[PDB]
RNA sequence: UUGCGUUGAUAAAAGUAUUGUUUUUGUACUCUAGAAGCUACAAAGAUAAGGCUUCAUGCCGAAAUCAACACCGGUGUU
DNA sequence: AATACTTTTATCAACGCAA
């Protein structure tokens, strides 16, 4: 991909979603700041395209699941070729209208193969979130040992105070009823 | 002097992309070499007739070493230039029959046609076949169009050039088009940055403006292509009265003036630049745009 | 109240608009464009054809491994050895034994090259001194033996004999390779029995196998438009059919032939105009009876009348003599032929039979269009041939051209030319975009490219400088098509408009004041 | 301005043939069965970058057309 | 990327017969 500022939006904002304090995130393994040099990184000071290349990639490699990394240079690939997009909206959020409209086709195209199941993201000292976010994928495409090809991550905004069903109908139709509310 | 002038514009897109002429490159150390580089080779087709001769004392006198029988059959070329010491290789012929090779006896092949270093490697094809050794390219590549970009965080301009062989049949449905990515590859070359504002395209005989920033002065060209590809932004221009530019005339107070030649050469990827189009009626009303659109036209 | 005035170049016009009751410039411009070069086209159209023809050297070779991969002689073309010579397995093959990989080597080779057709001047005596050699060995023979006594084989290249200089060419026609081709197969088929007659048959298509040039390139479901197949679900017979032109006054009639009974009987009538019973006399004089000509026709014109020929004021003159007069040539000419004659026929028949022979050249075009246009004409085939021997007899006649009228407007005329000495021009005249200016009159009248060019872009200039201002009176040209194509448009809307016919802004300011 | 009979110039479109350039390979020539890839000859592949479906006497790719934008062949403005 | 052949259709000129 290309790694620029709005590389380092991203990060901060998909940081600030999935994990609720910044210390779970910035101490662990293969990513390692410390409290002075997380401050000089998130606050404006530290430029990220001399970094170095195995820490930015274990940062992004924690935050996005595989084929998402492809959905992200192929939405900058579109981004910085139309001046609506580049003048108008930051990149996190063409990003997100890029990965809706992947979802759309998925229950377009083929919707009886779409299953999905709740995520689970480890801290810096082994314990893990449970409920971190909603995993989406296809059966079809299904390497073996519960490894998936095509597969996405969101995160559930709702207001009320009821889960997510379980079972593959009650699910895909919470998914096809709260198409607003994920992101 | 209140005339105005029309133009006409050229903007179709599948023209001659190149020469059909496939020529060979080689690898060698010629004139001030400190490294290996790659050389278009030439061919003289034949010597006995008064032009390959003319063309090979040519070669000869600029220099020796650019023959590839110089380098490798120098013993036959001393056996070449013993003739050219007493008479040339007509006079050889129509005696002592065609100039064989050095061998033992009398029963080398015979000798019509020389290859040599010619030039280096300029705008090309890369068409290398599978099982090859050296690359074989395609020269004479045209440029097509401009586009004209501008980020605001340096405050001056960036130009891209399209040729006709950037363009493509494509994969799946056989449109003439290029890719993004590609275009993405040519923006990067070109050094244009990512975030900048697309402006405008340019065709040939297509009405440029230029006005300064510090000193309110207006001049007004016709654009004609993307000259010298090896340092950026440079676009030659031609006059809107005349045909040519020949002098040192001077055009305005940043530019400067005109080579000896009479081409037009200059540099708008500078500061204190400000550019518009000119977009006329056939009648010459001269309408002024700033934006064109959202983004390049890349479909056909 | 304006004056219009343009000054019309190869490249450029300049224009000007002026008042001339005070004498101030309204407009002035000067409109530059490229020049019409007839030198693109050249090389566009070359390069389609040389396309063309490398395309179908490639799909005779993928044609021949088709059939050889179908019939089943070789599975895989990957281990086919191409260090083997192909002249010596092409001259051993017809006494020997072919291993079934160096025959399709010999088949290959030989399909690569195959010769020229138009034979059935240097050049020409080259490769007739080559056909001289070669009508006792096959050119196989020759090549193998140019190779192992010369070296060199290809190309056009010159050798020293011991007495004499020639210059050798690779150039023999079709019939040797095919017969050579024949000789082959008949031996390997007495040889290897997989290769049936319809193999024969097959190769012999990818052979000798060319298009007719009426044809032109496609197939039937591949819908060219510059082929008989057309893209719009149809097929021609010929593709020059649709290039025939229109009638003088009718502008969507097609033309008739020149060498059928409608059109000589029309030009033997208006030589004969410039009464009634003698007109059709010598009318059935000369259809019926033979040994016919101009000085037989003026000794007729002297028998029936009694009189010496004098008081010739309509007679037309050659450089060489005199007594140009038309007669029924065609008519008596086809008369001659063992089937049934032509006097007792139709009208309709014989138009469409001169049609039919006067446009195709060959067998194939001639045959087809009489089996295929004739609905349910059920003729034999011996007529067709002796039409198709007769065609190939007169073909400085027949091939004369196509005459400038129509059949609409001379079945309109036919009869009416006889009751009065009347002529052509005399009896038609006693028979007599909704605000811009079109682009029929300056797309159809074609001069030059350049002339073409710089009148239709003067027009556009026109048009917009009369939707801008308004109405005008005068307008000026720096010839007499465009003249009377404004004139006619003017008084159709109505309005008097007098149309008459920086350097170049000023001078069609000049002119505009002039 | 219109028709007929001669002969010059041009334009548009179609069907073929032989080379030319270039890559690999073989044979000769050269240096010690190996090497150099010059100089010849012969096969086979490519011949503007590429692309299509109908599976074949398969097909397309170097010309001309031209100021943009909005509202019913027309209509308004920078 | 050039040199040899074959064929069709159409249009300008100019040399005459007529209007």
């Amino acid at each position: 991909m290309k790694i620029n500022d709005d590389i380092k939006e991203l990060i901060l904002e998909y940081m600030s979603r999935y994990f609720k304090f910044e210390n779970d995130f910035y101490k662990l393994p293969g990513i390692k700041f410390t409290d002075a040099n997380w401050q000089k990184f998130k606050n404006g000071g530290t430029d990220i395209e001399k970094m170095g290349a195995a820490r930015v990639n274990a940062m992004l490699d924690c935050l996005f699941d595989d084929f998402e990394l492809a959905m992200i240079g192929k939405a900058q690939t579109n981004y910085y070729n139309d001046n609506s997009l580049k003048m108008n909206m930051p990149f996190y959020t063409y990003y997100d209208m890029f990965k809706k409209q992947q979802l759309l086709k998925w229950l377009k195209n083929n919707r009886d193969d779409v299953i999905g199941g709740t995520g689970r993201m480890y801290t810096a000292s082994g314990n893990y979130i449970a409920n971190a976010y909603l995993e989406v994928a296809l059966e079809s495409s299904s390497l073996g040992s519960g490894s998936y090809m095509l597969q996405m991550r969101f995160k559930d905004y709702s207001k009320g105070q009821e889960p997510i069903p379980s079972g593959r109908q009650n699910r895909l139709e919470w998914i096809e009823n709260n198409l607003e509310n994920i992101r | 002097d209140s005339i105005l002038f029309s133009y006409q514009v050229d903007s179709k897109f599948n023209r001659k992309i190149s020469d059909a002429t496939i020529y060979a490159t080689r690898q060698a150390k010629v004139g001030k070499d400190k490294a290996d580089e790659t050389y278009v080779l030439g061919k003289i087709k034949d010597i006995y007739t008064q032009d390959g001769y003319d063309a090979f004392m040519k070669i000869y006198k600029k220099d020796k070493s650019k023959f590839l029988m110089y380098r490798h059959d120098p013993q036959t070329f001393e056996k070449v230039i013993e003739p050219i010491l007493e008479n040339p290789f007509l006079k050889y012929k129509e005696e002592h029959g065609y100039i064989r090779k050095y061998s033992k006896k009398g029963n080398g092949p015979e000798i019509k046609s020389l290859k040599y270093y010619d030039s280096k490697l300029g705008n090309h094809i890369d068409i290398t076949p599978k099982d090859s050794n050296n690359k074989v390219v395609l020269q004479s590549v045209s440029p097509w169009r401009a586009d004209v970009y501008f980020n605001k965080t340096t405050g001056k301009y960036e130009i891209l050039g399209l040729k006709y062989a950037d363009l493509q049949f494509e994969k799946g449905t056989g449109t003439y088009k290029i890719s993004q990515e590609k275009y993405n590859d040519i923006k990067k070359k070109e050094g244009v940055d990512s975030d900048s504002e697309f402006k405008f395209t340019l065709y040939k005989n297509d009405l440029l403006l230029v006005k300064d920033t510090e000193t309110k002065e207006q001049q007004l060209f016709r654009f004609l292509s993307r000259t010298m590809p090896k340092q950026k932004h440079y676009v030659e221009l031609k006059p809107y009265d005349k045909q040519k530019f020949e002098g040192g005339e001077a055009l305005i107070k940043v530019l400067g003036n005109v080579a000896n030649s009479g081409q037009c050469k200059k540099g708008l990827g500078k500061s204190n630049i400000s550019i518009y189009k000119v977009r006329t009626d056939v009648l010459g009303n001269q309408h002024i745009i700033k934006n064109e659109g959202d983004k390049p036209k890349l479909d056909f | 109240d304006l004056v219009l005035g343009l000054d019309i170049g190869i490249g450029s016009v300049g224009v000007g608009i002026l008042n001339k009751v005070t004498g101030e410039i309204i407009h002035k411009n000067s409109r530059i464009f490229p020049a019409a070069q007839a030198e693109n086209n050249l090389v566009r159209r070359t390069n389609r054809q040389g396309r063309r023809l490398t395309r179908r050297k490639k799909h005779r070779r993928v044609r021949l491994n088709r059939l050889f991969e179908e019939s089943g002689l070789i599975t895989d073309f990957t281990k086919i050895s191409i260090n083997l010579n192909p002249y010596q397995l092409r001259v051993k093959g017809l006494t020997d034994e072919l291993s079934n990989e160096e025959l399709f080597i010999a088949l290959k080779n030989m399909v690569k090259h195959r010769g020229i057709s138009y034979l059935d001047g240097d050049y020409a005596q080259i490769v007739k001194e080559n056909s001289k050699q070669l009508e006792t060995k096959t050119p196989g023979q020759i090549q193998l033996e140019r190779y192992q006594t010369y070296g060199q084989l290809r190309g056009d290249f010159t050798v020293e004999k011991d007495g004499k200089k020639h210059r050798l060419i690779n150039v023999f026609p079709t019939s040797a390779y095919r017969s050579e081709a024949l000789r082959i197969l008949q031996t390997q088929q007495e040889f290897n029995p997989q290769i049936t007659d319809e193999f024969i048959n097959r190769y012999l298509e990818i052979l000798t196998g060319k298009r007719k040039y009426y044809h032109g390139p496609g197939n039937e479901k591949s819908r060219t438009d510059y082929g008989r197949y057309r893209t719009s679900g149809e097929t021609l017979d010929n593709i020059f059919g649709i290039l025939i032109g229109k009638c003088t006054f009718y502008p969507d009639e097609f033309r008739a032939a020149k060498a059928s009974y409608t059109a000589q009987e029309f030009n033997l009538l208006n030589d004969l105009n410039n009464s009634k019973e003698q007109k059709n006399q010598i009318i059935n004089y000369v259809k019926n009876e033979k040994a016919m000509g101009p000085a037989k026709l003026f000794k007729y014109i002297a028998k029936l009348l009694s009189c010496d020929v004098a008081d010739i004021k309509g007679y037309r003159i050659d450089k060489s003599g005199k007594a140009e007069i038309h007669t029924f040539e065609a008519y008596r000419k086809m008369k001659t032929l063992e089937t049934l004659d032509i006097e007792q026929m139709d009208r309709e028949t014989l138009d469409k039979l001169a049609y039919v022979l006067t446009l195709n050249t060959e067998r194939e075009g001639i045959q087809e269009a009489l089996e295929h246009e004739f609905a349910d004409g059920s003729f034999s085939q011996k007529q067709v041939d002796e039409l198709v021997q007769f065609r190939k007899a007169n073909s400085s006649i027949f091939g004369k051209g196509w005459h400038n009228f129509s059949v609409k407007l001379m079945m309109e005329l036919i009869p009416e030319l006889y009751e009065t000495s009347e002529e052509q021009m005399t009896i038609l005249t006693r028979l007599g975009k909704t605000k811009y200016i079109d682009e029929k009159l300056l797309t159809e009248e074609i001069y030059n490219p350049v002339v073409a060019k710089s009148v239709r872009q003067a027009i556009k200039i026109v048009n917009a400088a009369i939707k801008e201002y308004g109405d005008f009176d005068n307008i000026v040209i720096e010839s007499r098509v465009v003249l009377n194509a404004l004139q006619e448009h003017f008084r159709a809307h109505k309005i008097d408009t007098k149309v008459s016919v920086h350097h170049h802004a000023v001078d069609a300011l000049i002119i505009a004041a002039s």
